[PDB]
Order: C-alpha cells, then structure tokens, then sequence
C-alpha cells in the first residue's frame, strides 16, 4: 500500500516512491483573530 | 478545512461552584434565599 486516509478521505499519512518511509501529514496551522476594544471614546489601544 | 469548536466561557468547574451555592442556600435557609436576604431554619423545621 502506498498512500493512506484517515475515515473522511484525508491522506494522512505517505511512503517516499524514492526510499520507502511512512511520513505523516498534518495541515499547516490557521484559525480565528479576535480584537478587544476598550472603546474608541476612551482609548485606541487593542489586544489579539 | 476551516472549521473549528469554539470553547464555552465558563468550566466544568465554575458550573459546579454555581450548583454547589444552590444546594447550600436549600440545606440551610429554605426558600428564603431566592426572594430576599438568606434567613436560617434548623432542617427538620424547614421540611416540616
């Protein structure tokens, strides 16, 4: 067998067609940015 | 792919100080708590 695949079809994991290991995949990160306001009417400072 | 569980604001832990301030003001005051100022009741008397 050569390629791999979690339930959903995800390919999670290959063998190197050039010296045969198992090589895991995991997605590169990612996710939200949230912003916190005190107030423009009070300050124009922020956190992320 | 882009989607993603968002945590809940408050703990498990903070659920159960909640539940454990309900059953504390039962045990020890009655129904005196939900209306007014917590007032004491020896137990027996309150079930009677």
């Amino acid at each position: 067998q050569q390629f791999g695949r979690d339930i959903v079809d995800t390919t999670d994991a290959v063998r190197d067609p050039q010296t045969l290991e198992i090589l895991d995949i995991t997605p590169c990160s990612f996710g939200g940015v949230s912003v916190i306001t005190p107030g423009t009417n009070t300050s124009n400072q922020v956190a992320v | 792919n882009g989607l993603t569980v968002l945590p809940p604001l408050l703990t498990d832990e903070m659920i159960a100080q909640y539940t454990s301030a309900l059953l504390a003001g039962t045990i020890t005051s009655g129904w005196t708590f939900g209306a007014g100022p917590a007032l004491q009741i020896p137990f027996p008397m309150q079930m009677a």
